Protein backbone atom coordinates (compact mmCIF):
# COMPACT_ATOMS: atom_id res chain seq x y z
CA UNK A 1 0.00 0.00 0.00
CA UNK A 2 1.53 3.47 0.71
CA UNK A 3 4.73 3.87 0.87
CA UNK A 4 7.64 2.53 -1.40
CA UNK A 5 9.01 5.97 -2.05
CA UNK A 6 5.57 6.98 -3.56
CA UNK A 7 6.18 4.51 -6.30
CA UNK A 8 9.29 5.03 -8.80
CA UNK A 9 9.22 1.33 -9.52
CA UNK A 10 10.43 1.16 -6.12
CA UNK A 11 12.49 3.78 -5.80
CA UNK A 12 15.56 1.02 -5.24
CA UNK A 13 14.17 -0.24 -2.50
CA UNK A 14 13.17 3.60 -1.31
CA UNK A 15 16.91 4.13 -1.30
CA UNK A 16 17.80 1.14 0.88
CA UNK B 1 43.18 -1.94 38.06
CA UNK B 2 39.91 -0.31 38.62
CA UNK B 3 40.32 2.58 35.81
CA UNK B 4 41.82 -0.69 33.76
CA UNK B 5 38.93 -2.38 34.25
CA UNK B 6 36.21 0.65 33.93
CA UNK B 7 38.18 1.11 30.23
CA UNK B 8 36.83 -2.06 29.70
CA UNK B 9 33.50 -1.26 30.75
CA UNK B 10 33.01 1.71 28.59
CA UNK B 11 34.84 -0.02 25.35
CA UNK B 12 32.04 -2.65 26.39
CA UNK B 13 29.71 0.20 25.89
CA UNK B 14 30.31 1.54 23.41
CA UNK B 15 29.87 -1.99 21.16
CA UNK B 16 26.32 -2.32 22.70
CA UNK B 17 25.46 1.00 21.52
CA UNK B 18 26.72 -0.10 18.05
CA UNK B 19 25.35 -3.03 18.08
CA UNK B 20 21.96 -1.65 18.90
CA UNK B 21 21.95 1.35 16.53
CA UNK B 22 22.86 -2.15 13.84
CA UNK B 23 19.70 -3.62 15.09
CA UNK B 24 17.94 -0.62 14.18
CA UNK B 25 19.29 -0.15 10.93
CA UNK B 26 18.30 -4.15 10.24
CA UNK B 27 15.05 -3.66 11.52
CA UNK B 28 14.17 -0.69 9.68
CA UNK B 29 15.19 -2.50 6.42
CA UNK B 30 13.68 -5.71 7.11
CA UNK B 31 10.37 -3.82 7.27
CA UNK B 32 11.00 -2.64 4.01
CA UNK B 33 11.30 -6.44 2.36
CA UNK B 34 8.24 -7.09 3.68
CA UNK B 35 6.24 -3.96 2.45
CA UNK B 36 8.17 -5.65 -0.91
CA UNK B 37 7.00 -8.81 -0.78
CA UNK B 38 3.28 -7.40 0.26
CA UNK B 39 2.88 -5.27 -2.96
CA UNK B 40 4.19 -7.66 -5.14
CA UNK B 41 1.90 -10.06 -3.75
CA UNK B 42 -1.03 -7.35 -4.18
CA UNK B 43 0.16 -6.17 -7.80
CA UNK B 44 -0.16 -9.67 -9.24
CA UNK B 45 -3.33 -11.87 -6.74
CA UNK C 1 32.58 1.15 44.29
CA UNK C 2 32.48 -2.77 43.89
CA UNK C 3 28.61 -2.44 43.93
CA UNK C 4 28.80 0.39 41.61
CA UNK C 5 30.75 -1.34 38.88
CA UNK C 6 28.24 -4.59 39.62
CA UNK C 7 25.70 -2.44 39.57
CA UNK C 8 26.86 -1.98 35.91
CA UNK C 9 27.50 -5.33 34.98
CA UNK C 10 23.93 -6.01 35.89
CA UNK C 11 22.66 -2.86 33.26
CA UNK C 12 25.18 -4.12 30.68
CA UNK C 13 23.77 -8.28 31.01
CA UNK C 14 20.48 -6.62 31.10
CA UNK C 15 20.57 -4.76 27.99
CA UNK C 16 22.65 -7.89 26.30
CA UNK C 17 19.55 -10.28 27.39
CA UNK C 18 17.41 -7.93 24.92
CA UNK C 19 19.77 -7.82 22.48
CA UNK C 20 19.50 -11.19 22.23
CA UNK C 21 15.83 -11.66 22.12
CA UNK C 22 15.46 -8.81 19.47
CA UNK C 23 17.66 -10.62 17.63
CA UNK C 24 15.78 -14.15 17.87
CA UNK C 25 12.56 -12.14 16.94
CA UNK C 26 14.05 -10.56 13.75
CA UNK C 27 15.80 -14.01 12.76
CA UNK C 28 12.38 -15.63 12.94
CA UNK C 29 10.43 -12.86 10.49
CA UNK C 30 13.46 -12.87 8.29
CA UNK C 31 12.20 -16.76 7.92
CA UNK C 32 9.02 -15.71 7.20
CA UNK C 33 10.27 -12.68 4.92
CA UNK C 34 12.28 -16.12 2.62
CA UNK C 35 9.01 -17.99 2.81
CA UNK C 36 7.61 -15.37 1.04
CA UNK C 37 9.90 -14.68 -1.80
CA UNK C 38 10.17 -18.49 -2.46
CA UNK C 39 6.47 -18.89 -2.21
CA UNK C 40 5.76 -15.80 -4.45
CA UNK C 41 8.59 -17.02 -6.66
CA UNK C 42 6.98 -20.93 -7.23
CA UNK C 43 3.13 -19.84 -7.13
CA UNK C 44 4.47 -18.21 -10.66
CA UNK C 45 7.17 -20.06 -12.32
CA UNK D 1 36.41 -11.06 44.08
CA UNK D 2 38.59 -9.17 40.62
CA UNK D 3 39.19 -12.50 39.33
CA UNK D 4 35.21 -13.52 39.34
CA UNK D 5 34.04 -9.60 38.22
CA UNK D 6 37.11 -10.65 34.98
CA UNK D 7 35.80 -13.99 34.55
CA UNK D 8 32.48 -12.05 34.12
CA UNK D 9 33.71 -9.82 31.47
CA UNK D 10 34.74 -12.68 29.81
CA UNK D 11 31.48 -13.92 29.53
CA UNK D 12 29.76 -10.83 28.15
CA UNK D 13 32.74 -10.51 26.10
CA UNK D 14 32.44 -13.89 24.44
CA UNK D 15 28.54 -13.24 23.95
CA UNK D 16 28.96 -10.01 22.32
CA UNK D 17 31.21 -11.48 19.80
CA UNK D 18 28.55 -14.45 19.09
CA UNK D 19 26.08 -11.19 19.07
CA UNK D 20 28.38 -9.65 16.04
CA UNK D 21 29.03 -13.10 14.15
CA UNK D 22 25.35 -13.70 14.19
CA UNK D 23 24.16 -9.73 13.01
CA UNK D 24 26.74 -10.30 10.16
CA UNK D 25 24.63 -13.83 9.42
CA UNK D 26 21.64 -11.97 9.78
CA UNK D 27 22.80 -8.91 7.29
CA UNK D 28 23.86 -11.12 4.85
CA UNK D 29 20.43 -13.20 4.34
CA UNK D 30 18.73 -9.92 4.64
CA UNK D 31 20.76 -8.83 1.40
CA UNK D 32 19.55 -12.34 -1.04
CA UNK D 33 15.90 -11.40 0.61
CA UNK D 34 16.33 -8.03 -0.85
CA UNK D 35 17.93 -9.35 -4.40
CA UNK D 36 15.12 -11.79 -4.36
CA UNK D 37 12.91 -9.54 -4.18
CA UNK D 38 14.32 -6.90 -7.02
CA UNK D 39 14.86 -10.24 -9.15
CA UNK D 40 10.76 -10.96 -9.30
CA UNK D 41 9.75 -7.24 -9.36
CA UNK D 42 11.83 -7.07 -12.41
CA UNK D 43 11.90 -10.43 -14.08
CA UNK D 44 7.63 -9.12 -13.79
CA UNK D 45 7.55 -5.71 -14.84
CA UNK E 1 5.38 -24.65 0.20
CA UNK E 2 4.12 -25.89 4.22
CA UNK E 3 2.93 -23.04 6.14
CA UNK E 4 1.66 -18.87 5.78
CA UNK E 5 -0.55 -19.35 8.23
CA UNK E 6 -2.24 -22.24 5.67
CA UNK E 7 -3.14 -19.67 3.84
CA UNK E 8 -5.95 -17.10 3.97
CA UNK E 9 -3.96 -14.87 1.32
CA UNK E 10 -0.87 -14.80 3.51
CA UNK E 11 -2.61 -14.15 7.00
CA UNK E 12 -1.01 -10.16 6.91
CA UNK E 13 2.15 -12.86 7.11
CA UNK E 14 0.99 -15.38 9.48
CA UNK E 15 0.06 -12.37 11.63
CA UNK E 16 3.86 -10.92 11.95
CA UNK F 1 20.99 -9.26 -11.52
CA UNK F 2 23.97 -10.42 -11.15
CA UNK F 3 23.72 -13.23 -8.34
CA UNK F 4 21.15 -16.16 -6.88
CA UNK F 5 24.07 -18.86 -7.80
CA UNK F 6 24.13 -17.62 -11.23
CA UNK F 7 20.35 -19.23 -11.68
CA UNK F 8 19.27 -22.74 -10.82
CA UNK F 9 15.95 -21.63 -10.19
CA UNK F 10 17.43 -19.11 -7.24
CA UNK F 11 19.48 -22.17 -6.04
CA UNK F 12 17.49 -22.30 -2.66
CA UNK F 13 18.30 -18.98 -2.07
CA UNK F 14 22.15 -19.23 -3.05
CA UNK F 15 22.35 -21.92 -0.67
CA UNK F 16 20.72 -19.75 2.97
Amino acid sequence: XGXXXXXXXXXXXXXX
Amino acid sequence: RMKQIEDKIEEIESKQKKIENEIARIKKLLQLTVWGIKQLQARIL
